[PDB]
Order: structure tokens, then C-alpha cells, then sequence
């Protein structure tokens, strides 16, 4: 019952779900060979959520990986939990899809698309209820980013009544492989706002100015951000692991986050970030997780307002002392909600704390002010589009301009709309 | 940090204790239609009580107590008074009153007036109404069926009182006055009657024979200025304030306005506010409030107070805002929200 | 002797319903197993708490009760509990996913599909009743299946059963305890749809609930299980009359003709006291007249609301414990020259009291002390309208932007039931405005 | 202030204290059920009509 089935996607969204996986094993008490050898019950009362049970008493992620070439799902398989994958959910090619957008939505990824959706087929069909599909994904590059919205789009033609939510790592200038990302993040970002439930905005530059000002790390690699995405993902999906106060499955999850359905981009943060063995007060918790510093799209959420808020603390700690300091959040910050969702600010306790940590929250804002983060890729788009640059490694795979102007106003229409909200 | 809403924007009172709010660094003022608020300052209409104290973690306090309407309309201050035996249909400070329809007392009214009039008594009433404002409605005449057709012709419902035919006129001028005294009730029902009162006074010659001419005998601060050419002679804005009327009664009367006066005054301000405790009183409720009353009173020449009417939200004379809203976020607001000699006299009870 | 049957609707429903039923038990002297020592009718009955318990040939006593909810999660603690033995599976009726706080799809996505097999349930429990007098129906307001499911089975009952009264216990809706944020919208979509297919229904809003737990109780932190528990001796109180001998209340019909002159208005405000926590070592028992008085004050109250400014159409009093009339006139005449209590014009300023000599039972290691009396207030007062006030505005605010519409018109609702539904509240608060102010 | 119909028995009594005297049709919500399924098949047809295209 409420089984999640898990898709990654490309170079990006393998190497995170990879952590991910990696991060929630050893919450849940499940070795690198898929054997449990933890010390709780709390550990395995959901654990079918995230793994399926075969014989042998092993537990096997309900998870499918990605990607149009071969090595980073080599690098995950010969990875420290690389065992603990099923073989069979291991869906490749060979030609790559070098950053492009098309590649992976129209030519290579449509040949591989239908073999990915034999392995959900499967996955699927052995769940006693399904709930939904998370993907995790960069927008930047070919795969996760064209052959990830490609899947979607699939998944929600065989699937249309599931949720579909999605860890979406967004491109910018400051840590970027290729010119060409704007492109593909703004083609990708279109698909999301029609056929995704929830999808949480990871700016790799918040990422990057977390590990080089808060973490203290002078050179910051991939890795390193991708420990702050696996351990985000850890505590965004605490709720759904591990016994608590949430009795909710994605759809009733979103009904309440979701006021309108485009409006579904979520800013995602979490407390502690420190470079130690310190004790964090409860105060110390709520200030850091509304601190724009914690958060991860790089944007200033004083330069919009929320429409919902979810925050879920994990530790032994007081509910009292949370509930007060939720309050004295909010009212410093009262411009920054809308009075027109009452009490739009929630939060739930799980007394499970993450490896390392006596105490940590996780935040979950839909704020407009992520009209900040389209606004900057729709700039970098049009810098580039108005001198029609690059454009020739996109019409080489079949694609005409006029499928570029379209994306480009979809997504200006996208900002006229948290505009609208805002001022309302 | 402190959170309050402004909904009674024609609030001079209020407007000041907001301005002093925010002066404090330690109060923020929201939109009039958020909720997460510590204190509302409501509107004189309709103030929906019904949702206060229901946002979760938030002490919620309104400038208005719900109930005290009784008090401060004149139809149902009449009916508060006769029906309530704190105060009963024999309370000797309340001037015989009436209530008329155009239940309805219009045949007992007749009743007294008969025998008034048989006895050769006195027989001036004055007729007033809630809803007529800046004193248009009013009608003194000591012919009955002259009140009761005027009652008619007007949509309102009346009350037809006693009109104090004997008054004590200060002088020089042979000129009558009414005094304001302002009250606060907190949260806790403390009574607090502000140490400064105001006699708002006549610039005309009290004339008993003719009551055409209503700018002798009307007193309100909007007549005098607007109908009174003597406005302002004896003085400013025919407001005289406490040290003045004190040193008169001495210098004339031998007496004090303490003996005088404001015994009865705290009298009757006790007795009304008491009456109605049990049914207004905030003190076990999810919401508290706390509200600033004018009482209005008139003196005869026996020195003898009588209560004229409460006004639920009264403005204050122009030289005592300072002190008097200032005293507002002392007593009433600070006393639940506290923040990082006294100008009120405690009524006990 | 004539059977009613309990309906336990969504998480809360079911939870409520749990945490009644233990209570029942205790109170009759059923043990989890469901013998009955003091029954000496082996699988017959007749007697009063026949009315809420069928009788099998082995001499079990079985709950004349229905769970039902989309989702098994909540009803898998029943058919694995304590009182596990007492239920047969027939009765315990769950879906495979819920409602997700959406009154469309447990209306009319799921609901269409299971309503049936709920009604085919109810039936076999109507077949065992020789005289039938109608449901007692527990719900959420704010639940998808509570608000969406409720209001399509209770219009299919009044299909089914015409002549059948049918009472509420309703959970109204309270951010502390809740993780939602459409519940404004279930409930009013809810209310409008059950409200003519409703005899009587008690509000019980989780604020009260929480904040008696808070203050009287000592309990920081309350839970569904504190909440649950306190509830139970509610309901407990309003059902007493159904299930021992006595003679007010003692039909489904008698609280109409007792609590409700006007069929919209159906919504009377329950006050219990005393709440006293069973950790306190040393406690004082309440008089009559304390407990009396007690009924009140608004913090004792199911829904905070101020009566002193409605007006009373109805007011039963509802005494267990060592409690003699003379002493509840002797309360009663205290408190009139005390407190502000109104009645309508065309009401009897008056009371109708009744007297349980058995005190309340409480579960044993639970939050509540037992005491020597104590009582539940039912008035139909004008002052519960602040709760639909309370409930409206904040339907207004969300639907002025049509927020979260989009959830509901995606279930097949359409966006006119939304200002239908908002209406038919504003015609109910005028009601109350008629009835209550001069 | 007057007592009225006072009843007696084992388990307690009852009384009265005065201080003052003074459907659709089963086929219907069929129809609402069935017009609401329809209009979730409308709106499913829409987005597989615009998946296909
Ligand atoms: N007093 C009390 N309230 C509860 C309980 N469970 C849920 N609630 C309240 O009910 C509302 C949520 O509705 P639920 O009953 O959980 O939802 P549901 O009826 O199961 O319908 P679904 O949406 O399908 O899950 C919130 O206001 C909760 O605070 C309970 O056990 N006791
Ligand atoms: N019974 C009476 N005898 C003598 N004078 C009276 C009287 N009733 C009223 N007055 C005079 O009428 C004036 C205004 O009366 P009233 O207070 O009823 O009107 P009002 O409410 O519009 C002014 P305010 O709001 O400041 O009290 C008083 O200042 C007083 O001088
Ligand atoms: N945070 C993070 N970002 C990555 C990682 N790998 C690539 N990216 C970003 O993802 C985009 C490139 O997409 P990538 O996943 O490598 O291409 P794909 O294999 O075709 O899907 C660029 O914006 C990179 O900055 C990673 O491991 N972590
Ligand atoms: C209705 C309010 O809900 C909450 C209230 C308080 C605290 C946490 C809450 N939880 C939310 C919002 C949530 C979500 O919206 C979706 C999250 C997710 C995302 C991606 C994959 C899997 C799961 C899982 C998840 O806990
Ligand atoms: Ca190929
Ligand atoms: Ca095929
Ligand atoms: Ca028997
Ligand atoms: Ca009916
Ligand atoms: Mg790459
Ligand atoms: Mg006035
Ligand atoms: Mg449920």
C-alpha cells in the first residue's frame, strides 16, 4: 500500500538519486546488499513505500535508472549501495545525448522511451496500491532534462489519475557545463507546469553558495552538492518513511500545497547547514529553515509572498516549543503569506532524527517568489535566442524555431502569473 | 513583536494610540483584514466578534466591549434602567424617560404627564432619538401631543425625557453646560475614570421661557460653534476644564467639585457599568476586551448630578488627547502586551 | 425496545467510534470478547442496551455499528484491537485510496463506487432490528471521505429509511490539530448537502476539544487519542438516555421534539463539566450547583461561542451521577439571577433535566479522574452561528481567487455547487440573525 | 418556577423545570452521480486528445 516508484534520469539525476538511496538505506536500517540489520521496528513499518520485499528478507528500491549512455549508471552500479538496484531496472543506451534537449525528447530518447516504460509497467504492477512516481533530473542537459519530460508525458498517458512529482535541478551560469542549458531548461519547464503535481526547484548556484559560505568548502565538486540534494530529499519524504503525524499519501499532499494547478514549483531548505557537535534549540531550527540562506533556489522569498508552507522537524524536541516558534516566524514575516489561504502554514514531527543530527527540519515553501529563478532563465533564453545562437544543434534533431518562441512565452506566461498572485 | 489592525478609520482617539504604537519600535500594524493580529481597534458597526480568539497561539484584544450597546443607545439605556433592579424604575439619578414607537410606553407616558400637568408641575420634555445625530432630531416642548406628532414624522424610535427645567447656570452668563467624563474598562473590568473631564457650556442666556431657540439649552460643541454668535467668549471653544469649574464652585458655592459633583459621578458611572458586567464581562473568554465610554451628565441647582447619556465611542477635548490616549495603551494594552502617578481614578467594586 | 444503528464515517468517524464503543463496553459491563456476565437472556434481548447490541446464540453482544472509509489503515486498528472480537469483518468496510481531503472525489469519484456495498452493509444491520429508529452518523467536517461520503450516504438513507431519524456528531474544523487547508470548502459542501437529510446534529469543534485538554487535563500536547477520549464522554452523555432505562431522550425522535423547533436550525451546543485529570492527586469534588454553573462558562463549551448574546430555543440538562432534583432547582435558580439567559419569545424559558444515577465511566489509565456527578448541557442557542461565521469567511477568502477550485472541478463538481453551497449558508447564518437578534 | 412531569425509576428520573411561559429520488442522485462521472470522461478524453497530439 502506498508504494512510490522511483525514476532517474541522465548524468544528474542518477548521481542524486544514487545519494538518495544511499541516504535512506541507512535510515531504514538496509545494508549495501538489501539485507536489515537495524534496531527498530519504526525502521520497516513503511518501509514498502520506497522498497520492495523479495525473498530472502531483502529489500530492493523501487527504482528505475536512466540514462542514454552508459557510464554513469556503470559508476552507480560499481557505486557503495550500486548492489542493491535490480538488475533489470538498469535501461540504457549507447549514443549519449550531448546536452540536448532534443536529443533526448525526439531522437535517441524516443527509441529508448518504451523499454523505460516496460520496467514502470512492472514496478507498477506489483504495487498493492501505487500512489505516485518521484523522477529526479537536472534541466540543463539532454537526458534527465529532454528524455525526463519525455517520460512524463508518458507515464501520464498510461498513468493519468497518479501523482507525478519531481527533484528538478536547475541550471545557472556559475556552475554550468554547456551555453546551451537555458534552452533546455526552458523547453523542459513547460512540460513540468502541464504534467507534473509537484516539482521541487534545486538552483545548482544556491547549492554551490551554500557549500562555499555556509559549509566552508573552499573548491565545491558535484558530490558536494548532491549531499545537500540527497539529505534535502531525505527530510522531504521523512513524512511518507517513518510513523508520525502525516496520514497522507501524495494526492492528499498536494490537494492541500497546490492552490493552483501551474503553481506548483517548490522551494525546498533544510536545518541545520553548519561547517558542529552543537546542540540546535528548537528557535535556532525554525529561524535557520526561513532563513533565504537555507533554501535552495535562489530566491529571495521577501521578494514574494506564500501561498503555502510545509515544515516537518525531525528529533526528539518539543511540539510546544515548535508550535511557538512557528508562530513567532510567521509574525515576523506576516507581509510574506497570503491572507487568503488561512492557516496555510503547516508543520508535523517525526521523532526519527537523520544520521548524524539530534534534531534538523525540512522546509517546503510554494512561494512565488521562484518567479525570481524563471526570470532568470528566461533571460539567459532570450539573450541567446534573439541571436538565434546554438539553435542549429536543435533544428539538426528535427526542431523549427517556432517550437522555441513557444516555449519562451510559456514561460513568460508562467511569470505573469506568480506576478498576479503576488499583488493579490 | 505586537501585531494590530485599524478598521474605524474616523477614529480620532484611536488614530493617536495607533500613532503611539508604532512609536513604541515594539508594535507593527498589519492590513485592516488580517487576521494574525494581537489587538483590534474595530469598527464602530458590526465589529465581528465572532472572530476573535480563534487564531491558534495568538492573545487577540478588541478596543470594544460586545454588549455595550445597551448602555449606549438611548432607547435601550431607558430599557436597561427600568428593567434592571441594580438600577429600577426608582433610580433617583436618571431623568424620567420614555420610549416611543412611530414595548412602546406612549400610553404611560401620557399617564405621568397627566397627573404633571393637572398638578400644575412642570411639564417640559425633551424628545431625542439614537439615530438623529448632530442635534437636528430633538424637540423641547411642554405640550405632549407636539412630542408625539414630531415622534411620527421622523422614521426612528424615541425617547421622550424629563427636561431638567431647573439648571445650574455658571456665571456670568445665566448659561447652562453639560460635563464629559471618560471612562476606561479593561480587560479585567477594572473602571478607571480619567482624572480630566470637560464641561462643554453655553455661550447664551439660559432662557426658561422660550424653547424655540434650542442654542440656549442644547450644549454640544457642534451647536454652540454653529448656531451661538457669543461662541467662544468666556472660553476656548466653549470647553471649560476641571480646575476652572472647581475654582468656580469655591469661589461661588463654597464648595468642591469632588464633594459636589464627582461623587455622584463615580455614583452612577459604577452603577451603570456594574449592572451590565455579567453580561458583557470578557473575563473567561477566548478574546478579552477592554472600551473608553463618554458619560455625559447634567447638574441642577441643588448641586444634583443626573446622567444624561454613554456614548460607546466618544471623541476627547483637543488639549487632552496626549495624556488621555497615552493612559489607553498604559492601562489597556500594555497590561496585556507588555513592552520591553497615575491619570485614572480606580473605581473599585 | 427499538435498535439504532451507528455509522463511523473517515478517520475520525472511525476513531470517535472506536473510542465510543470501548466506552459503551465498560459502561454495560461487555467485556472485550463480548460476553456480558449481567445479561441473563442468552441471545435474547429486549432490554435497553439492546438498542446499541445484538445478541448471538454463544451470548456475545455485538455493536449495531458500520466503519467505513476509503483507505484501511484506521479501520485495520480496529480489526486488530482490543475489542477486535466484538465486530464481525462485515462491518468493517474499507477502500484501497482515499478521498485526499477533496469533498469531490468522496462524493462522486468514490463514492459512486462503494456507496452500495455501504447501504448492502447497513441493510443487514436494519434486517436484525425488529423496530429500527434511525442512525447516529460520526464524521469530520473537513475529511474527504468525512464531508464527501457522509453527505451521499446520508441523502441514500433518507432514500432507504424515510421514516427514520438520523443524528450527527460532527468534527468541525481546527488548524492546530490539522494539516489541512481545503477544509473550509468540505465542510460548507457538506453542510449544504446533509443539511435537509439531518433530524440533529452535535458540532464538536477539535479548538474546544484541544484547549479543555490543554487546560484541564494538563496535557501539553494533546492527541487524536486525548481528544477521542474526551469526545467519547460526550457522546456518551447525549446517548446514556438511548441505552439505560429512563424517560427523556429515550427515542432518536425525543431529541428533535426536545432540542429542535426549526428543522434548519438543528445544531444544538453541547457543555460538559467537570474535566478533571486523573494525575491530580488531590482533588476536590463539585456540588450540583458547581457543576450547573459550570455549563456556563464558554470554556467548557464543544464549539467557543457566547451565548450571553444569542438567544436559547431548547436547553436539556443531562445528569450522571449522585444528582437529586432538588438540588439541580435549587442550581438552577442561583444561576438564572447570575447569568444572562435568554429564550425566544415563543420558547419556555425552562429546562428539561435528566438524573443517571450511574457516574461517568472512564477507561481505565485514560486522562480523566473519575467523579462523583457529573453533567452535559444540550442548548439550542443562536450563539453556534459564530461557528458557521467563523467557517464562511474563511470559504470567502479562499474562493474570492477560486483557490484549490481546480482540485474539485477535476473530480467531475462542478464550480456552481461551490456558490450554492455558500448560499444556502448565508440564508442559514440570516436564520439564526431572525431567530437570535431583535 | 414550577416541576412538571417527573418520572421515577432505577437507574434515575427525569422532570421538567419551567421558570417562564412563551426529498431526491433514488434516480436524481443517480443523475447527479452519473452527470459527474461524465464530466471526469470529458476532461480525461481532453488530455488524452492533447497527449495524442
Ligand atoms: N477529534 C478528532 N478529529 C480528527 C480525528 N482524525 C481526524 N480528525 C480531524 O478530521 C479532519 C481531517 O479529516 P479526516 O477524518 O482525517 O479525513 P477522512 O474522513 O478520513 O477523509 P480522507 O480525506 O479520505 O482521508 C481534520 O480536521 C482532523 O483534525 C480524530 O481521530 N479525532
Ligand atoms: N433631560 C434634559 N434636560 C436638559 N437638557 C438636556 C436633556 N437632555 C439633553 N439635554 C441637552 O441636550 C444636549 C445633547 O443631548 P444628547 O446627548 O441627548 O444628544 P447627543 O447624543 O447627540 C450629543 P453627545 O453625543 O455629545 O452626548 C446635552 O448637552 C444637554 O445639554
Ligand atoms: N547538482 C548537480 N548538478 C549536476 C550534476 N551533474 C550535472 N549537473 C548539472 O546538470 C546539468 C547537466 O545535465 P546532465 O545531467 O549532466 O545531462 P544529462 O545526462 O543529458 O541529463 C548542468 O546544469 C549541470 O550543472 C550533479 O551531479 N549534481
Ligand atoms: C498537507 C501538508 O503536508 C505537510 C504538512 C506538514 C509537514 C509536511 C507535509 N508534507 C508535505 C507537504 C509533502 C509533500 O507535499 C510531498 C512530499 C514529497 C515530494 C516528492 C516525493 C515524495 C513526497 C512529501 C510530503 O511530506
Ligand atoms: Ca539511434
Ligand atoms: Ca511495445
Ligand atoms: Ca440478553
Ligand atoms: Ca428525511
Ligand atoms: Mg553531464
Ligand atoms: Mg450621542
Ligand atoms: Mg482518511
Amino acid at each position: 500500500m502506498r508504494e512510490i516508484v522511483h525514476i532517474q534520469a541522465g548524468q544528474c539525476g542518477n548521481q542524486i538519486g544514487a545519494k538518495f538511496w544511499e541516504v535512506i538505506s541507512d535510515e531504514h536500517g538496509i545494508d549495501p546488499t538489501g539485507s536489515y540489520h537495524g534496531d527498530s521496528d519504526l525502521q520497516l513499518e513503511r518501509i514498502n513505500v520506497y522498497y520492495n520485499e523479495a525473498t530472502g528478507n531483502k529489500y530492493v528500491p523501487r527504482a528505475i535508472l536512466v540514462d542514454l549512455e552508459p557510464g554513469t549508471m556503470d559508476s552507480v552500479r560499481s557505486g557503495p549501495f550500486g548492489q542493491i538496484f535490480r538488475p533489470d531496472n538498469f535501461v540504457f543506451g549507447q549514443s549519449g545525448a550531448g546536452n540536448n534537449w532534443a536529443k533526448g525528447h525526439y531522437t535517441e530518447g524516443a527509441e529508448l522511451v518504451d523499454s523505460v516504460l516496460d520496467v514502470v509497467r512492472k514496478e507498477s504492477e506489483s504495487c498493492d496500491c501505487l500512489q505516485g512516481f518521484q523522477l529526479t533530473h537536472s534541466l540543463g542537459g539532454g537526458t534527465g532534462s529532454g528524455m525526463g519530460t519525455l517520460l512524463i508525458s508518458k507515464i501520464r498517458e498510461e498513468y493519468p489519475d497518479r501523482i507525478m512529482n519531481t527533484f528538478s535541478v536547475m541550471p545557472s551560469p556559475k556552475v554550468s557545463d554547456t551555453v546551451v542549458e537555458p534552452y533546455n531548461a526552458t523547453l523542459s519547464v513547460h512540460q513540468l507546469v502541464e504534467n507534473t503535481d509537484e516539482t521541487y526547484c534545486i538552483d545548482n548556484e544556491a547549492l554551490y553558495d551554500i557549500c562555499f559560505r555556509t559549509l566552508k568548502l573552499t573548491t565545491p565538486t558535484y558530490g558536494d552538492l548532491n549531499h545537500l540534494v540527497s539529505a534535502t530529499m531525505s527530510g522531504v519524504t521523512t513524512c511518507l518513511r517513518f510513523p508520525g503525524q502525516l496520514n497522507a499519501d501524495l494526492r492528499k499532499l498536494a490537494v492541500n500545497m497546490v492552490p493552483f494547478p501551474r503553481l506548483h514549483f517548490f522551494m525546498p531548505g533544510f536545518a541545520p547547514l553548519t561547517s558542529q557537535y552543537r546542540a540546535l534549540t528548537v528557535p535556532e531550527l525554525t529561524q535557520q529553515m526561513f532563513d533565504s540562506k537555507n533554501m535552495m533556489a535562489a530566491c529571495d522569498p521577501r521578494h514574494g509572498r506564500y501561498l503555502t508552507v510545509a515544515a516537518i522537524f525531525r528529533g526528539r524536541m518539543s511540539m510546544k516549543e515548535v508550535d511557538e516558534q512557528m508562530l513567532n516566524v510567521q509574525n515576523k514575516n506576516s507581509s510574506y503569506f497570503v491572507e487568503w489561504i488561512p492557516n496555510n502554514v503547516k508543520t508535523a514531527v517525526c521523532d526519527i532524527p537523520p544520521r548524524g543530527l539530534k534534531m534538523s527540519a525540512t522546509f517546503i515553501g510554494n512561494s512565488t517568489a521562484i518567479q525570481e529563478l524563471f526570470k532568470r532563465i528566461s533571460e539567459q533564453f532570450t539573450a541567446m535566442f534573439r541571436r538565434k545562437a546554438f539553435l542549429h544543434w536543435y533544428t539538426g534533431e528535427g526542431m523549427d524555431e517556432m517550437e522555441f518562441t513557444e516555449a519562451e512565452s510559456n514561460m513568460n506566461d508562467l511569470v505573469s502569473e506568480y506576478q498576479q498572485y503576488q499583488d493579490a | 513583536m505586537y501585531t494590530f489592525v485599524v478598521r474605524d478609520e474616523n477614529s480620532s482617539v484611536y488614530a493617536e494610540v495607533s500613532r503611539l504604537l508604532l512609536a513604541t519600535g515594539q508594535w507593527k500594524r498589519l492590513r485592516k483584514d488580517n487576521p494574525r493580529f494581537n489587538l483590534m481597534l474595530g469598527e464602530r458597526n458590526r465589529l465581528p466578534f465572532g472572530r476573535l480568539g480563534h487564531e491558534p497561539g495568538l492573545v487577540q484584544l478588541v478596543n470594544y466591549y460586545r454588549g455595550a450597546d445597551k448602555l449606549c443607545r438611548k432607547a435601550s439605556l431607558v430599557k436597561l434602567i427600568k428593567t434592571s433592579p441594580e438600577l429600577s424604575e426608582s433610580c433617583t439619578w436618571f431623568p424620567e424617560s420614555y420610549v416611543i414607537y412611530p414595548t412602546d410606553e406612549r400610553e404611560v407616558f401620557l399617564a405621568a404627564y397627566n397627573r404633571r400637568r393637572e398638578g400644575r408641575e412642570g411639564n417640559v420634555w425633551i424628545a431625542k432619538s439614537s439615530a438623529g445625530a448632530k442635534g437636528e432630531g430633538i424637540l423641547i416642548s411642554s405640550e405632549a401631543s407636539e412630542l408625539l406628532d414630531f415622534i411620527d414624522e421622523q422614521g426612528q424610535v424615541h425617547v421622550i425625557q424629563k427636561y431638567l427645567e431647573k439648571p445650574l447656570l455658571l456665571e456670568p452668563g445665566h448659561r447652562k453646560f453639560d460635563i464629559r467624563s471618560w471612562v476606561l474598562v479593561d480587560h479585567l473590568y477594572n473602571i478607571y475614570l480619567y482624572r480630566e473631564g470637560v464641561l462643554r457650556t453655553s455661550s447664551e442666556p439660559y432662557n426658561s421661557a422660550n424653547f424655540q431657540d434650542k442654542t440656549c439649552h442644547l450644549t454640544n460643541h457642534c451647536i454652540q460653534k454653529e448656531y451661538s454668535k457669543n461662541y467662544g467668549r468666556y472660553e476656548e471653544g466653549n470647553e471649560m476644564f476641571f480646575e476652572e469649574f472647581n475654582q468656580y464652585l469655591m469661589d461661588a458655592l463654597n464648595t468642591t467639585l469632588e464633594n459636589s459633583i464627582l461623587l455622584q459621578i463615580k455614583h452612577i458611572i459604577r452603577s451603570c457599568l456594574m449592572c451590565i458586567e455579567p453580561a458583557i464581562s470578557t473575563k473567561h473568554l477566548h478574546y478579552q476586551s477592554f472600551q473608553l465610554f463618554g458619560f455625559d451628565f447634567m447638574v441642577d441647582e441643588e448641586l444634583k448630578v443626573w446622567l444624561i447619556e454613554v456614548n460607546g465611542a466618544p471623541a476627547c477635548a483637543q488639549k487632552l488627547y496626549a495624556e488621555l490616549c497615552q493612559g489607553i495603551v498604559d492601562v489597556a494594552i500594555s497590561s496585556v502586551f507588555p513592552l520591553a502617578t497615575s491619570i485614572f481614578i480606580k473605581l473599585h467594586h | 425496545m427499538r435498535e439504532c444503528i451507528s455509522i463511523h464515517v473517515g478517520q475520525a468517524g472511525v476513531q470517535i467510534g472506536n473510542a465510543c464503543w470501548e466506552l459503551y463496553c465498560l459502561e454495560h459491563g461487555i467485556q472485550p470478547d463480548g460476553q456480558m456476565p449481567s445479561d441473563k437472556t442468552i441471545g435474547g434481548g429486549d432490554d435497553s442496551f439492546n438498542t446499541f447490541f445484538s445478541e448471538t446464540g454463544a451470548g456475545k453482544h455485538v455493536p449495531r455499528a458500520v466503519f467505513v472509509d476509503l483507505e484501511p489503515t484506521v479501520i485495520d486498528e480496529v480489526r486488530t484491537g482490543t475489542y477486535r472480537q466484538l465486530f464481525h469483518p462485515e462491518q468493517l468496510i474499507t477502500g484501497k485510496e482515499d478521498a485526499a481531503n477533496n469533498y469531490a472525489r468522496g462524493h462522486y469519484t468514490i463514492g459512486k463506487e462503494i456507496i452500495d456495498l455501504v447501504l448492502d452493509r447497513i441493510r443487514k444491520l436494519a434486517d436484525q432490528c425488529t423496530g429500527l429508529q434511525g442512525f447516529l452518523v460520526f464524521h469530520s467536517f473537513g475529511g474527504g471521505t468525512g464531508s464527501g461520503f457522509t453527505s451521499l450516504l446520508m441523502e441514500r438513507l433518507s432514500v432507504d429509511y424515510g421514516k427514520k431519524s438520523k443524528l450527527e456528531f460532527s468534527i468541525y474544523p481546527a488548524p492546530q490539530v490539522s494539516t489541512a487547508v481545503v477544509e473550509p470548502y468540505n465542510s460548507i459542501l457538506t453542510t449544504h448537502t446533509t443539511l435537509e437529510h439531518s433530524d440533529c446534529a452535535f458540532m464538536v469543534d477539535n479548538e474546544a476539544i484541544y484547549d479543555i485538554c490543554r487546560r484541564n487535563l494538563d496535557i501539553e500536547r494533546p492527541t487524536y487519542t486525548n481528544l477521542n477520549r474526551l469526545i467519547s464522554q460526550i457522546v456518551s452523555s447525549i446517548t446514556a438516555s438511548l441505552r439505560f432505562d429512563g424517560a427523556l431522550n429515550v427515542d432518536l425522535t425525543e431529541f428533535q421534539t426536545n432540542l429542535v423547533p426549526y428543522p434548519r436550525i438543528h445544531f444544538p451546543l453541547a457543555t460538559y463539566a467537570p474535566v478533571i485529570s486523573a494525575e491530580k492527586a488531590y482533588h476536590e469534588q463539585l456540588s450540583v450547583a458547581e457543576i450547573t454553573n459550570a455549563c456556563f462558562e464558554p470554556a467548557n463549551q464543544m464549539v467557543k461561542c457566547d451565548p450571553r448574546h444569542g438567544k436559547y430555543m431548547a436547553c436539556c440538562l443531562l445528569y450522571r451521577g449522585d444528582v437529586v432534583p432538588k438540588d439541580v432547582n435549587a442550581a438552577i435558580a442561583t444561576i438564572k439571577t447570575k447569568r444572562s439567559i435568554q429564550f425566544v419569545d415563543w420558547c419556555p424559558t425552562g429546562f428539561k433535566v435528566g438524573i443517571n444515577y450511574q457516574p461517568p465511566t472512564v477507561v481505565p489509565g485514560g486522562d480523566l479522574a473519575k467523579v462523583q456527578r457529573a453533567v452535559c448541557m444540550l442548548s439550542n442557542t443562536t450563539a453556534i452561528a459564530e461557528a458557521w461565521a467563523r467557517l464562511d469567511h474563511k470559504f470567502d477568502l479562499m474562493y474570492a481567487k477560486r483557490a484549490f477550485v481546480h482540485w474539485y472541478v477535476g473530480e467531475g463538481m462542478e464550480e456552481g455547487e461551490f456558490s450554492e453551497a455558500r448560499e444556502d449558508m448565508a440564508a442559514l447564518e440570516k436564520d439564526y440573525e431572525e431567530v437570535g437578534v431583535d | 418556577m414550577e416541576v412538571i412531569e417527573l418520572n421515577k425509576c432505577t437507574s434515575g428520573q427525569s422532570f421538567e423545570v419551567i421558570l417562564k411561559p412563551p426529498d431526491p429520488s433514488l434516480e436524481e442522485i443517480q443523475k447527479k452521480l452519473e452527470a459527474a462521472e461524465e464530466r471526469r470522461k470529458y476532461q480525461e478524453a481532453e488530455l488524452l486528445k492533447h497527449l495524442a497530439e
